[PDB]
């Protein structure tokens, strides 16, 4: 075949999302969890299976503890993604790796040691001709087909924050804050509590992940919203849950995202959203603060809340200049926009020499990572 | 001949064809080939060494001093060419079907073969029979013959005329010409249209001639160990079920089909793949079946009942149980289908249906029903189906040997003659694969236990002691990968493990077989990219792959003791007489299981005996000699395990010379050695051996022979042309001078 196609794979925490490069949308996408089964199990001629991972996981929940093997965009447990890897060349893709270069994602500002040792398992576990480790707001960015943005990354893992201009990249204005959809779940598996309902376990706290990706939220004023929920009618939800019991969530709902602008709730320092974003514009030249203000770009799993594209407006607005106008760039379609990116980088006729390639590994070792790519 | 290395070359218009080596290095050869002379390169190891001239078309390829399949492939192609079918391999005796009518087996051939030796004279089957003929007066013991399948390959045609031999042999009304009858019965009953061939026997038959101690037939009797029950419910893609089925279905008129109730093919749920035609036109095939029967002696009636009950494993498949809401136990809402079995059987469909959904059970003393999945009930039936069609087979078997006539019985000893497909190989390889690839395993080591006993006793015969391991041993561990039970459990027990664990899926399967057992040599998980198939052994044959895909369906045989009750009290005769019947009998009982057992019983039975083997090949699909295709024939020796007795024979000392033909032959070698005639022939062949230069591993020293390796002789034989080239040159030279 003609360009051997390429593989792509986006692992933020949370989610791995892969499929091959040259399409619109990657094939498979499954939580990236490890279960093992904590419970000694008594019967004949089960599994035995000591652990699962993927989609499998979440059908078996209650059997397993499970266990994110990334936290904040830092791989905890090596074997376990590894496993993960397995997983998705084998039991979705169907590849051999050996046949395709493969393209990973990665968080900005993040220790060497995951890169380094990232591409010492592409090449010494699944042997395979080339591979590259990307930028996840690049990627985005690219994916959203504009040139110049400030993209605001937030996934399960951590959230970022990458101006670009033009191309180029300003290393000092990149900002990474300590924030993500798995901070937001233990605040509100925490919130919940205060309700009467208790989620203690691993199970159960995807269970509300679960909630929060439909139910929860965002204030377009938060004080105001609150303040309507005196008169509880449009903000209690009843959602149901696999016991069968039912759960009404009122005002909780959406001053669980409410922290993402007031990470005091969370008993946090570091700034809100927003005022990150400002933090990473003002590190800018002045020259350029003109388009990223009108050019931001969301990207990321746990941007997809209703209304927080408006609050972000909003707040920003309120604290720039009203001399320029603050266009905000939200597409829906940013929760895959990492990966989107990663295919149309592998496309790339020119990027097909900037490959990390084996033989230049095998030579000049791991450390090579960062020497060759950003 | 020159010294330029003639050496056999892979190639894939001829499996082997002659080519000179000359040029060498590494792997790669250059090599001239014979035909077209182009030098091309390939790995050496691919390529092996040519036999001199003065083997070309050996009786006995045991006596090729180079023992590899292309040298088979050579000898055995020449020999076809030449119009010989006969060829002896090792133990074996190779038969290649000229598809022509041959002017042998005349009387005067077969009085010539009498009371000879195999060596003594060429080829033949009249030989090997002979053996087995003599081996019987002589030894007083049973024998038996092992044919491997082939085809279509009129196997038993070639046994008619064993039969013949036997006749005249044995004197003192024309042979049982029934026998030849017995054919298209069983073939109907037996055989089926396949990807491989459009008629094969699934069945084994075991075709006993009964011999007193005179050496008289007394009479004849047949016996059918393994069926494959579990294709009459369940077949390949493209293929068809047993013959009778489909001769059955178009064959029979209004007339027959109004008792019966037979519909077209499209109705039926257990026939596969539509009516898949196949005619042939057919409908003359059963017509022609019918009188074949009658001759026999079965009257009209018999044979009307007999076609009803192959109608009743039919209508089997139309009976269909519905699941329930809510309920497990589930249900037959349609009388109709079970009506017409209850009409053509003796069952009240009331007690039948009650029987079939809610079976009763006795756990002692007292009985208790049972409830029972749509799933379960599902396999009853289609366990009742495949047990009938057994029950039924077996009644034919015996209802035929009464049909054959014995003079005064019991008297006294038997040849059994085995006929049964052999090593079987498709690209997909179900379950029912397996299990032949099993049979044709023990059988394969039953052969390498005899020549290995063979062997032992030809040594002390020549006064050699040597101790070298059982060659049977070879098979045992791929043996046991498919068998064992216990310790680590077999793929067959692992089977039947899933099978009736709760919520069993294919998948399970497999995984779990690689877990418990993955570690075995013979086993092999593909991994990876596909591979289409699941799982792989590795058999004598070769390396097969298997797709494990609705085995344990195919698995299930659970039979409703209630339902077998039921049919043990039938009405018609026909039927309640078949089910006239310890193990696991009931629910558990699976097919591998039962089939194991079958297996088992014809093991013991051919371990009584002693053994003799004939392995038949199939030229080309034309249906005309002149045309012997390599590859096919290739494919047949990985089957029939010939490769396998080739790489045992080279493992032992295959070449065996006597010392007064060596030395009267080779004599040119050596004339430093060979002294001024002591003679006694021993010291002749002492004195040949030690300046030659020969490992004291590479021969023995025997009474009356010297036992070689391969390739010994190759190197003397090669020393012998050069030899021979010396004296060509200083001879031709002094004429010249
Ligand atoms: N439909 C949704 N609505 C709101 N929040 C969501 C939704 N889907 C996912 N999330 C949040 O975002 C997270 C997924 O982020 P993801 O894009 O997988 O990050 P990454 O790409 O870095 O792995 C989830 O853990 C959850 O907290
Ligand atoms: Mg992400």
């Amino acid at each position: 075949e003609e360009e051997i196609a390429a593989l792509v794979i986006d692992n933020g925490s949370g989610m791995c999302k892969a499929g091959f490069a040259g399409d619109d949308a990657p094939r498979a996408v499954f939580p990236s969890i490890v279960g093992r089964p904590r419970h000694q199990g008594v019967m004949v001629g089960m599994g035995q299976k000591d652990s699962y991972v993927g989609d499998e996981a979440q059908s078996k929940r209650g059997i397993l503890t499970l266990k994110y093997p990334i936290e904040h965009g830092i791989v905890t447990n090596w074997d376990d993604m590894e496993k993960i890897w397995h997983h998705t060349f084998y039991n979705e893709l169907r590849v051999a790796p050996e046949e395709h270069p493969v393209l990973l994602t990665e968080a900005p500002l993040n220790p060497k040691a995951n890169r380094e040792k990232m591409t010492q398992i592409m090449f010494e576990t699944f042997n395979t001709p080339a591979m590259y480790v990307a930028i996840q707001a690049v990627l985005s960015l690219y994916a959203s087909g504009r040139t110049t943005g400030i993209v605001m990354d937030s996934g399960d893992g951590v959230t970022h924050t990458v101006p670009i201009y033009e191309g180029y990249a300003l290393p000092h204005a990149i900002l990474r804050l300590d924030l993500a959809g798995r901070d937001l779940t233990d605040y509100l598996m925490k919130i919940l509590t205060e309700r009467g309902y208790s989620f203690t376990t691993t199970a159960e706290r995807e269970i509300v992940r679960d909630i929060k990706e439909k139910l929860c939220y965002v204030a377009l004023d938060f004080e105001q919203e609150m303040a309507t929920a005196a008169s509880s009618s449009s903000l209690e939800k009843s959602y149901e849950l696999p016991d069968g019991q039912v759960i009404t969530i009122g005002n909780e709902r959406f001053r669980c995202p409410e922290a993402l602008f007031q990470p005091s709730f969370l008993g946090m320092e570091s700034c809100g959203i927003h005022e990150t974003t400002f933090n990473s514009i003002m590190k800018c030249d002045v020259d350029i603060r003109k388009d990223l203000y009108a050019n931001t770009v969301l990207s990321g799993g746990t941007t997809m809340y209703p209304g927080i594209a408006d609050r972000m407006q909003k707040e920003i607005t309120a604290l720039a200049p009203s001399t320029m106008k603050i266009k905000i760039i939200a597409p829906p379609e940013r929760k895959y926009s990492v990966w989107i990116g990663g295919s149309i980088l592998a496309s790339l006729s020119t990027f097909q020499q900037m490959w990390i390639s084996k033989q230049e590994y095998d030579e000049s070792g791991p450390s090579i990572v960062h020497r060759k790519c950003f | 001949w020159t010294a330029r290395r003639l050496v056999w070359v892979p190639s894939e218009l001829h499996g082997f064809e002659a080519a000179a080596l000359r040029d060498e290095g590494e792997e790669e050869a250059e090599v001239e080939l014979a035909e077209s002379g182009r030098r091309l390169r390939l790995p050496r190891d691919q390529i092996q060494r040519m036999n001199p001239p003065k083997f070309s078309k050996a009786e006995d390829m045991a006596e090729l001093t180079c023992l590899n399949e292309a040298s088979v492939l050579h000898n055995l192609r020449e020999r076809y060419y030449s119009g010989l079918i006969y060829t002896y391999s090792g133990l074996f005796c190779v038969v290649i079907n000229p598809y022509k009518q041959l002017p042998i087996y005349t009387e005067a051939i077969v009085e010539m073969y009498r009371g000879k030796k195999r060596h003594e004279v060429p080829p033949h089957v009249y030989a090997v029979t002979e053996g087995a003929y003599r081996s019987m007066l002589q030894d007083r013991e049973d024998q038996s013959i092992l044919c491997t399948g082939e085809s279509g390959a009129g196997k038993t045609e070639n046994t008619k005329k064993v039969i013949q031999y036997l006749a005249h042999v044995a004197s003192s009304g024309e042979l049982e010409r029934q026998l030849l009858q017995a054919n298209p019965i069983l073939e109907a009953f037996g055989n089926a249209k396949t990807v491989k061939n459009d008629n094969s026997s699934r069945f084994g038959k075991f075709i006993r001639i009964n011999f007193d101690v005179a050496g008289y037939i007394v009479g004849a009797n047949i016996e059918t160990y393994l069926l494959e029950k579990s294709r009459a419910i369940r077949q390949a893609k493209d293929e068809c079920s047993f013959h009778i089925f489909y001769q059955l279905l178009g064959g029979a008129g209004e007339q027959l089909k109004a008792d019966l109730l037979l519909e077209p093919c499209s109705h039926y749920r257990f026939l596969t793949n539509g009516p898949s035609s196949s005619p042939g036109q057919e409908r003359e095939l059963f017509q022609e079946t019918l009188e074949s029967l009658r001759v026999l002696g079965f009257s009209h009636e018999e044979i009307i009942s007999m076609l009803r009950m192959v109608s009743a494993v039919l209508q089997f498949g139309n009976i269909a149980l519905k699941r329930e809401r809510n309920t497990d136990q589930a249900t037959m809402p349609d009388n109709t289908a079970a009506q017409k079995l209850c009409r053509l059987l003796g069952l009240g469909v009331t007690d039948f249906s009650r029987a079939l959904l809610t079976p009763r059970i006795k756990v002692g003393r007292d009985y208790v029903q049972k409830a029972q999945t749509k799933e379960q009930a599902d396999f009853a039936l289609e366990a009742l189906a495949k047990a009938t069609y057994e029950r039924l087979f077996r009644w034919l078997v015996l209802r035929l040997n009464r049909a054959l006539d014995r003079s005064p019985r019991q008297g006294a000893s038997f040849l059994g003659i085995l006929d049964i497909a052999g090593f079987e190989i498709f690209q997909l390889n179900s379950f029912e694969q397996l299990c032949i690839n099993y049979t044709n395993e023990k059988l394969q080591q039953l052969f390498n236990h005899t020549m290995f006993v063979l062997e032992q006793e030809e040594y002390q015969r020549e006064g050699i002691p040597w101790t070298f391991l059982d060659f049977g041993l070879d098979l045992q561990p791929c043996i046991d990968l498919i068998e064992r039970p216990a310790n680590p459990p077999g793929l067959l027990a692992l089977l039947d493990e899933e099978c009736w664990f709760p919520k069993a899926t294919d998948k399970s399967f497999v995984e779990k077989v690689a877990q418990e057992q993955g570690g075995h040599p013979k086993f092999q998980r593909p991994r990876h990219l596909r591979d289409q198939a699941d799982f792989s052994v590795l058999h004598y044959a070769g390396k097969v792959d298997y797709k494990a895909n609705e085995w344990l369906m195919k698995n299930m045989d659970p039979l409703n003791d209630n339902v077998a009750a039921l049919l043990h009290q039938s009405t018609d005769r026909l039927t309640a007489e078949i089910w006239k019947d310890r193990p696991r009998r009931g629910m558990f009982r699976t097919v591998g299981q039962l089939y194991k057992e079958s297996l088992s019983r014809l093991m013991a039975t051919l371990s009584n005996t002693n053994p003799s083997f004939v392995r038949c090949i199939v030229p080309n699909h034309e249906k005309r000699a002149g045309k012997l295709e390599p590859r096919l024939v290739l494919d047949q020796l990985r089957c029939n395990g010939v490769l396998e007795g080739i790489r045992i024979c080279r493992q032992g000392f295959p070449n065996r010379i006597l010392f007064q033909e060596f030395r009267q032959r080779y004599e040119i070698l050596t004339p430093n050695a060979i002294p001024k005639g002591f003679m006694d022939g021993k010291q002749a062949c002492e004195k040949m051996i030690q300046a030659l230069e020969l490992d004291p591993n590479l021969y023995r020293v025997g009474q009356s022979k010297i036992f070689f390796r391969a390739g010994v002789l190759a190197q003397l034989e090669e020393e012998r042309a050069s030899e021979q080239t010396k004296s060509d040159y200083l001879k031709r030279a002094n004429e010249l001078v």
